[PDB]
């Protein structure tokens, strides 16, 4: 055939992927943690969004840390040949580096080693893409007037 | 030639085709609206329903960065927590141009 | 209103 250039993943699978959503609304009474009046809306809105662009939308509410690592454990051992691509939204409360389960904190590493490219075969090669709203410290931008 | 370049086997990392979309900048907060959402998902929302059959995902995210930081400022009786900003981050391990739209 | 995560 004619030249053929490389410089963008391959998106035509029969399928775009899963796109995760975990939507941490409201936390176990023991660890102080106030509710995050708002998540709903943001859980909808992706869903919705990430529907017309034809992903596989799964969405669970009120995860503890054993249930965040156990599901993307279990996702990341599925076969994603078909498809073509990862997505993970995670909607918590968390600081740098760290999710909030319902009952305690979860290392964002953890989740993501899980689809590195040596330990989920069928997406090597395949962008897997992470969304994460939650905090990542303590800081405040006092902004500047333009 | 060199010792670390031409590999007779290929490999890629195992952190390539990563793409982190942080909602803010590394040590500081994120903010959210008790009706409409957080600022982040509600703009990256908005610019994927808009532009995802249009432009390239780095280009998507990057008015998700300028809505973000144009259009939202905190309200807060709290003097500590009031008239603040924010910046999402964008974190790209991927090696190709990410088009969610295909040839048909 | 406004708060963080």
């Amino acid at each position: 055939s004619g030249i053929s250039l490389d410089n963008s993943y391959k998106m035509d699978y029969p399928e775009m992927g899963l796109c995760i959503i975990i939507n941490n609304k409201n936390f176990h009474k023991s660890t102080g943690m106030t509710s995050r009046s708002g998540t709903d809306v943001d859980a909808a809105n992706l869903r919705e969004t990430f529907r017309n662009l034809k992903y596989e939308v799964r969405n669970k509410n009120d995860l503890t840390r054993e249930e965040i690592v156990e599901l993307m454990r279990d996702v990341s051992k599925e076969d994603h040949s078909k498809r073509s691509s990862f997505v993970c939204v995670l909607l918590s409360h968390g600081e740098e580096g760290i999710i909030f389960g319902t009952n305690g904190p979860v290392d964002l590493k953890k989740i993501t080693n899980f689809f590195r490219g040596d330990r989920c075969r069928s997406l090597t090669g395949k962008p897997k893409l992470f969304i994460i709203q939650a905090c990542r410290g303590t800081e405040l931008d006092c902004g500047i007037e333009t | 030639s060199g010792v670390d370049d031409d590999m007779a086997c290929h490999k890629i990392p195992v952190e390539a085709d990563f793409l982190y979309a942080y909602s803010t900048a590394p040590g500081y907060y994120s903010w959210r609206n008790s009706k409409d959402g957080s600022w982040f998902i509600q703009s990256l929302c908005a610019m994927l329903k808009q532009y995802a059959d249009k432009l390239e995902f780095m280009h998507i995210l990057t008015r998700v960065n300028r809505k973000v930081a144009t259009e939202f400022e905190s309200f807060s009786f709290d003097a500590t927590f009031h008239a603040k900003k924010q910046i999402p981050c964008i974190v790209s391990m991927l090696t190709k141009e990410l088009y969610f739209y295909h040839l048909e | 209103x406004d708060f963080f995560x």
